[PDB]
């Protein structure tokens, strides 16, 4: 619909899909044949619709010939195209026509309204920066710019780091603990150890988990009643052995007036208070915890935290080895059943490490604020530092969002108008709590019966289900927050809602729904290959947030019988099933309310 | 590529079953065929009210959707199908729409919105003259 006015008017209004005339142009000769067969051609029993349509020429012909369904001839009758070029001209009155309910919408937010827009959100990056063998120490402020390339279409990408750091020669050569599993038996991992050169394996250990390095204590399988033998070497007095797995950091090329500054890449199911002990020359352990400021909060997020390594310290002591300098860490891991009450995963830790944020926003194209920068990116500094050896990131880009697009900022005043900050029905629930929080993959309300039967209820249990991207429990069908950030979703939406409304958010229980289906397959595939490929994409369908980096899809409770027999036939590989045998633990199974279903192949 | 055909042409055959053996008549794949339809979200039943004891039609090993018909006969689904079976709600087909409302309709409203086809014939493909030139 002509293709040279509306590349220059579409890309200044919006122009969203709805168009004050859907008019189409064999649309509208349709309403002109009915408007020429009145107007009488003179002493005759034929009108004036014969004339404008006189041979072989019909208005679904002549739409044709106007939308080039079919290619022009030469020879097309004259008071024809005289028609048919009437409707090229009236293409330009119906095409700012059509621009102006777009201009409408924007005038009211913007003028009438007041409401901007969101600007673009700069994101963070970890940038670990080691030093040269020359110098102990080297000073760099707030405001000196690393940076890697340059986005396309634009200016370079540089990040400016929060808070000054000063670096120092050091690394983390030993990382190691001591977990109480059993009474009277405790184990001595060791999965980092620079001196004989082992690294942290395999991105991501669970701490206190099972590594097959460990070898018992047996100067405490049985408890001292040597020279008082303990774990790590030996100890001048007692010292208790208390039901909390610990785990030392074993520093090194560090001196006692130096700082010390570690990012930590943490994910947490709940977080342990930690307290921090270091290392003395009368072999006591003093604490630390006055002299730690964390931004960790305990071990629960990733962050940074920065540590003036105390005076007194002493690279020389028993009871640990005595080349390294060592930090003590207590964990308080919650008493909690299962795999959630385990223990931080730590994707990895890094020495002398600050953030970086991004310098300036308005510059850079959207093109790079669409996905995460890439990992071991940014690998040089704006401007020499001749004594800078390297700076790496390991992991890259979390955070940062795009400019807001004019359809996403009518999606997001929309909202706005609909429920208006406060949480008082059941449908301003399901929303303020899906574009808060990034972890949420969906809600479901609690039902059609539960709302209608009644017996004065007051408490109101949404239930919550969670992205793989975000969650504690280690089960991908099934994923479970910890019950301490699930009460802080409560406690927003408390303030929102009604005080009489007692909200609080949990996480279903998971009714299993199984099948046992036969299904005949193609002439050419073995069968075994055939279940399991098609297992796979059954297994997506029905469970979308098992499957990461997927978008929030709104789904029912109820799975239908024949929609699932649909589904399975149109696998490209399938021919024909015969029975699926719906086992909860033949019809269609619809959900009871407060539950989950999740499908089962055996 | 085949015979000539005066009326249309058939590039694809619809793979006829032989007529040797009693035919089995599999309607899993039905399913998505009538979940395609615009209107259509799912079906919720798919079985027979005991009209197949007549021939003796025995539903084969396990599977509720096929049927296998006895030698000679072939499937007629609906006989004499609108006026005698679809528009009489007595419910050979069931339309559930909005939950529960159930609107059903007549015999020739839906003659009117079906595709009638159109019968075709293949004219003889020719050259036509040119304009004869004095060229003698």
């Amino acid at each position: 619909e002509l293709n040279e006015l509306t590349n220059k008017l579409s890309n200044l209004v919006p122009m969203t899909d709805f168009k004050l005339d859907n008019r189409a142009s064999l649309q509208l000769l349709k309403y002109i044949e009915a408007y020429t067969k009145i107007i009488p051609f003179n002493s005759g029993d034929k009108y004036w619709n014969d004339f404008f349509f006189m041979s072989g020429n019909t208005p679904e012909k002549l739409a044709k010939l106007y939308q080039k369904e079919i290619e022009p001839n030469g020879e097309l009758l004259p008071q024809q195209a005289f028609l048919l070029a009437v409707l090229r001209l009236l293409e330009t009155p119906i095409s700012l026509l059509n621009v102006l309910p777009a201009a409408h919408r924007e005038l009211y937010y913007r003028e009438l309204l007041g409401l901007s827009s969101h600007a673009a959100q700069p994101d963070q990056v970890a940038l670990s920066m080691e030093l040269n063998s020359t110098v102990m120490e080297q000073l760099l402020p707030e405001g000196t710019l690393f940076e890697a390339g340059q986005d396309e279409q634009g200016n370079a990408l540089q990040y400016a780091l929060d808070a000054s750091l000063l670096a120092n020669r050091g690394y983390i050569s030993d990382l190691r603990w001591l977990r109480n599993d059993g009474e009277k038996q405790w184990v001595t991992s060791a999965p980092w150890d620079l001196q004989a050169q082992v690294s942290l394996p395999s991105d991501g250990i669970r701490l206190f988990g099972k590594t097959n390095s460990d070898q018992q204590v047996f100067g405490g399988v049985l408890i001292t009643s040597m020279y008082h033998l303990t774990p790590f070497g030996y100890s001048s007095d007692i010292e208790p052995l208390e039901e909390n797995p610990a785990l030392y950091l074993g520093f090194t090329d560090v001196k006692p007036g130096q700082t010390l500054a570690l990012y930590w890449k943490l994910k947490s199911p709940q977080q342990p208070t930690v307290s921090w002990y270091y290392l003395d020359q009368h072999n006591q352990w003093a604490e630390l915890d006055s002299w730690v400021s964390d931004g960790t909060q305990n071990l629960y997020q990733d962050g940074t935290w920065h540590v003036e390594l105390p005076v007194d310290a002493s690279n020389q002591a028993e009871q640990m080895p005595v080349g390294r300098y060592w930090l003590r860490a207590v964990v308080e891991v919650p008493a909690h059943e299962g795999a959630l009450g385990k223990a931080p995963w730590l994707y990895g830790l890094i020495y002398n490490a600050m953030t970086a944020t991004l310098v300036n926003v308005d510059s850079i194209s959207d093109s790079h604020f669409l996905t995460p920068l890439p990992a071991s990116s940014i690998q040089r500094p704006v401007e020499p530092i001749i004594v800078l050896a390297s700076v790496n990131q390991p992991w890259a880009s979390w955070g940062g969002r795009i400019p807001e697009s004019y359809s996403a900022f009518f999606e997001r005043i929309a909202q706005n108008l609909s429920h208006r900050n406060r949480s008082l029905t059941w449908g301003n629930m399901v929303t303020l709590l899906k574009e808060r929080y990034v972890s949420i993959f969906d809600v479901k309300y609690p039902g059609n019966d539960e709302l209608t039967r009644v017996p004065a209820l007051e408490q109101q249990q949404l239930t919550v289900i969670p992205a793989n991207r975000y969650n504690d429990s280690d089960d991908s069908l099934r994923p479970v927050l910890n019950p301490a950030r699930l009460q802080e979703m409560a406690d927003w939406l408390q303030q929102k809602d009604s005080p009489w409304a007692s909200i609080e958010v949990r996480n279903p229980e998971y009714l299993d729904v199984k099948i046992h289906y036969e299904v005949i397959f193609k002439p050419d595939v073995n069968e075994d290959f055939g279940y399991r490929q098609l297992q796979q994409q059954l297994c997506e369908v029905y469970m979308p947030w098992s499957i990461d980096e997927q978008r929030p899809v709104v789904l029912n409770n109820s799975i239908n019988y024949f929609q699932l027999l649909a589904t399975i036939q149109q696998q490209p590989l399938v021919e024909r099933v015969t029975r699926l045998t719906l086992h909860r633990a033949t019809a269609s199974v619809e959900a009871k309310d407060n539950e989950v279903l999740i499908l089962v192949w055996e | 590529e085949g015979p000539l055909l005066e009326h249309g042409w058939i590039p694809e055959l619809p793979a006829a079953r032989d007529y040797t053996q009693r035919l089995t008549l599999n309607l899993s794949r039905l399913v998505n065929s009538l979940l395609e339809i615009e209107g259509i979200k799912h079906v919720n039943r798919l079985r027979l009210d005991d009209s197949f004891d007549k021939t003796a039609i025995e539903p084969v090993k396990g599977d509720t959707w096929s049927w296998s018909i006895k030698e000679g006969y072939y499937p007629r689904l609906w006989g004499e199908d609108p006026l005698n079976q679809l528009a009489q709600q007595n419910g050979p087909l069931r339309v559930i729409a909005k939950g529960g409302i159930s609107v059903s309709v007549s015999k020739e409203q839906i003659q009117a919105s079906l595709p009638s086809q159109s019968l075709i014939q293949n004219e003889p493909v020719i050259l036509a003259y040119g304009q004869h030139r004095d060229v003698g």
